[PDB]
């Protein structure tokens, strides 16, 4: 799934 | 999950030379991208984050570019602490993977090895096991097939191998390659053969001895 | 300054419980999104992401080992704890642990993510070994035919074994290989040298098992 840091 | 693909997994070059590593991934993982070099015995170290950025106190010879799927890392003027393997790792995506590595070893002419066969000793035998050794002495590039052979049958899944590190006065490699088998086996046997696949060698080598044979 | 380094036990056998702590200094896990993560490299393969903690505690697995890791943090004594339960041999490998920055902040205010692209900071990593066996002196055999020769120093435990030949004079030649982890739990290793037809001089390895107290000369000739 998506890194923390995503977005 | 996500793929990253280095190439070349293998890289033979000289002090001052250029290279370019390249890492390749299956889906976009935008600049989330980072490269480390792993010098033999040590932790891998961080020399560029976020696809492109200099690491702090890492030497400007490093350089990366790319975002996506494809990232390059370059080193501009190969220094001795360069030979190691390197390392691409992805943190756009759980779980945040690394790549299979690419080794950077100090390039030499190509050298075929020089291979021998050895028989179990008669003291193993005693003890039930018998152990076939093969050894590939001395060659270059590192890559190298081994493949075991008794009266003709194909082996697979008993046999290990280890590699040496690159020589530091000759740049070659050595492998050792070990077929094991129950006193028994070995026993209902005679032809036992190590064939060997290498760069250096206009084909396949082979070398055997037939067992009992006195 | 940063710093981290892993403890924990070396050796563990299979069906066991593992549990690594990476100690570190330089930072706090109460640090804005900070992450500490935990890495493996089984002997001569390829690095391997395990998990990630961060300050405000969001935890994440590799999901092939999801079922066996549990990693924890204690923030008031700088550790954090990795439990990997029900191993085994395929777990050997080098255990590092490494921390994650958090984005840049101005007056507090998160302002680039670059930063957290990366593992910066590495643990110089433990080596952990799965085996059921025991303390165990290797036996040691010839291997006998540049001409070609050696010792196989065959089912020991645990690493490491040094060897030798002509009690040190013999060097050039000489190829001692690392040792292989047999499916039996017991390590294997062989130690060659090469010399010129003719030497065929005398060649001895001398091998030393430190661990259980086994120091074997053996003197390898060209059989018949």
């Amino acid at each position: 799934e998506a890194d923390k840091w995503q977005s | 999950a996500l793929q990253l693909t280095q190439s070349p997994s293998s890289l033979s070059a000289s002090v001052g030379d250029r290279i370019t590593i390249t890492c390749r991934a299956s889906q976009g993982v935008t600049s989330a991208l980072a490269w480390y070099r792993q010098k033999p015995g040590s932790p891998p170290q961080l020399l560029i984050y976020d696809a492109s950025s200099l690491e702090s106190g890492v030497p400007s010879r490093f350089s990366g570019s790319g975002s996506g799927t494809e990232f390059t890392l370059t080193i501009s003027t190969l220094r001795p602490e360069d030979f190691a393997t390197y390392y691409c790792q992805q943190l756009h995506f759980y779980p945040h993977t690394f790549g299979g590595g690419t080794r950077v070893d100090v390039r030499r002419t190509v050298a075929a090895p020089s291979v021998f066969i050895f028989p179990p000793s008669d003291e193993q035998l005693k003890s039930g096991t018998a152990s076939v050794v093969c050894l590939l002495n001395n060659f270059y590039p590192r890559e190298a097939k081994v493949q075991w052979k008794v009266d003709n049958a194909l082996q697979s899944g008993n046999s290990q191998e280890s590699v040496t590190e690159q020589d530091s006065k000759d740049s070659t490699y050595s492998l050792s390659s070990t077929l094991t088998l129950s006193k028994a086996d070995y026993e209902k046997h005679k032809v036992y053969e190590c064939e060997v696949t290498h760069q250096g060698l206009s084909s396949p080598v082979t070398k055997s001895f037939n067992r009992g044979e006195c | 300054r940063i710093t981290l380094k892993e403890s924990g036990p070396p050796l563990v056998k299979p069906t066991q419980t593992l549990t690594l702590t990476c100690s570190f200094s330089g930072f706090s896990l109460s640090d804005f999104g900070v992450g500490v993560g935990w890495i493996r490299q089984p002997p001569g393969k390829a690095l391997e992401w395990l998990a990630i903690i961060y300050s405000d505690d969001d935890k994440r697995y590799s999901p092939s080992l999801n079922t066996r890791l549990t990693i924890t943090k204690d923030t008031s004594k700088n550790q954090v704890v990795l439990v990997m339960t029900r191993v085994s041999p395929v777990d050997t490998a080098t255990y590092f642990c490494a921390h994650r920055r958090g984005p840049t902040t101005l007056f507090g205010v998160p302002i680039a993510r670059g930063p957290v692209n990366a593992m910066d900071v590495w643990g110089q990593g433990i080596t952990v070994t799965i085996s059921s066996t025991s303390t165990k002196g290797p036996s040691v055999f010839p291997l006998a035919p540049a001409a070609a020769l050696g010792c196989l120093v065959k089912d020991y435990f645990p690493e490491p074994v040094t060897v030798s030949w002509n009690s040190g004079a013999l060097t050039s030649g000489v190829h001692t290989f690392p040792a292989v982890l047999q499916s039996s739990g017991l390590y294997s290793l062989s130690s060659v040298v090469t010399v010129p037809s003719s030497s065929l001089q005398t060649y001895t390895c001398n091998v030393n098992h430190k661990p259980s107290n086994t120091k074997v000369d053996k003197r390898v000739e060209p059989k018949s």
